[PDB]
């Protein structure tokens, strides 16, 4: 199971 | 800031003449992802070989698993055909069953 | 023994070519489980190995958006990143993750990872504690001051504490057959003249998984790490392995030679000799 979208944050 | 592929060429299972197999070409080491990869027999592209789906190593380089099935015979040529941005020209790997 | 879980991102921009295509595949050990591609005709979660069928829908769905925000994500970062390194919107560009897991023998986490490159080149990186970061450069010290700000570390630590290793277990238990199954491999060793004088002693290793393996070649009991040609461990295409250690002998002098093997199948590591 993937790492959770949470918050996304971008590079 | 770019890496030129590995390339093996090889068989599934040992070669019997006359006993179906699956033919790999098995290409890594390389960056970036973008690749032409053919299966040839006696010089000519084999069509509908399929290839697993893009992952890397440790070092971040990318690798890939081309196949199809194919009978041995002792006659038949087998290679596979290689382009890559690195490449001047494409690099041709003949299969041999010692290899 | 030991396992791991790792999803691998690959990002890639083209431009003239439409918004970047985004990949991301996971693996427990050397087995993929799962995929998805942005470029696919219809971009989903797809399963790639038989135990992970069983999960429901909702898992499909949910790895589905997960994949697809970060589909969203990643075409963000990659103007970010171009940015970030003054480059013409011209050139095509990569961002590669790895992140996962690792379990000891009793099923314990060992430690964690979070691991990004940019362009093949180390980016930043998750520190062991899981809660600082090293960057690479001036470009990624931005993202880090960004990830420091939004306190990303702490949720990969949960995740990575938590969740990683809960459904790497879950994973393990519902593979098991296959996944907490060591393959040895079949080795034998093959000879081939070179010259009136010299031989070529190859030695095979065939069927295993997985594709942790050590092959050697000794010469009066001395290794011969130099004389070796080595050849990546590959994939056969049915789970398992192969690789090759070769070294060329004068013609007369093969039995003063030994391959040894080392893999987590055998019952015990193996010497070979060339057997005419």
């Amino acid at each position: 199971e993937p790492l959770p979208q949470g918050q996304l944050t971008a590079y | 800031i770019q890496r030129t592929p590995k390339i093996q060429v090889y068989s599934r299972h040992p070669a019997e003449n006359g006993k179906s197999n699956f033919l790999n070409c098995y290409v890594s080491g390389f960056h970036p992802s973008d690749i032409e990869v053919d299966l040839l027999k006696n010089g000519e592209r084999i069509e509908k070989v399929e290839h697993s789906d893009l992952s890397f190593s440790k070092d971040w380089s990318f690798y890939l698993l081309y196949y199809t099935e194919f009978t041995p015979t002792e006659k038949d040529e087998y290679a596979c055909r290689v382009n890559h941005v690195t490449l001047s020209q494409p690099k041709i790997v003949k299969w041999d069953r010692d290899m | 023994g030991s396992h791991s879980m790792r999803y691998f991102y690959t990002a890639m921009s083209r431009p003239g070519r439409g918004e970047p295509r985004f990949i991301a595949v996971g693996y427990v050990d050397d087995t993929q489980f799962v995929r998805f591609d942005s470029d696919a005709a219809s971009p989903r979660t797809e399963p790639r190995a038989p135990w992970i069928e069983q999960e429901g829908p909702e898992y499909w769905d949910r790895n589905t958006q997960i994949f697809k925000t970060n589909t969203q994500t990643y075409r963000e970062s990659l103007r970010n990143l171009r940015g970030y390194y003054n480059q013409s919107e011209a050139g095509s560009h990569i961002i590669q993750r790895m992140y996962g897991c690792d379990l000891g023998p009793d099923g314990r986490l060992l430690r964690g990872h979070d691991q990004s490159a940019y362009d093949g080149k180390d980016y930043i990186a998750l520190n062991e504690d899981l809660s600082s970061w090293t960057a690479a450069d001036t470009a990624a010290q931005i993202t880090q001051r960004k990830w420091e700000a939004a306190r990303v570390a702490e949720q990969r630590r949960a995740y990575l504490e938590g969740l990683c290793v809960e459904w790497l277990r879950r994973y393990l238990e519902n593979g098991k057959e296959t996944l907490q199954r060591a393959d040895p491999p079949k080795t034998h060793v093959t000879h081939h003249p070179v010259s009136d004088h010299e031989a070529t002693l190859r030695c095979w290793a065939l069927g295993f998984y997985p594709a942790e393996i050590t092959l050697t070649w000794q010469r009066d009991g001395e290794d011969q790490t130099q004389d070796t040609e080595l050849v990546e461990t590959r994939p056969a295409g049915d789970r398992t392995f192969q690789k090759w250690a070769a070294v060329v002998v004068p013609s007369g002098e093969e039995q003063r030679y030994t391959c040894h093997v080392q893999h987590e199948g055998l019952p015990k590591p193996l010497t070979l000799r060339w057997e005419p």
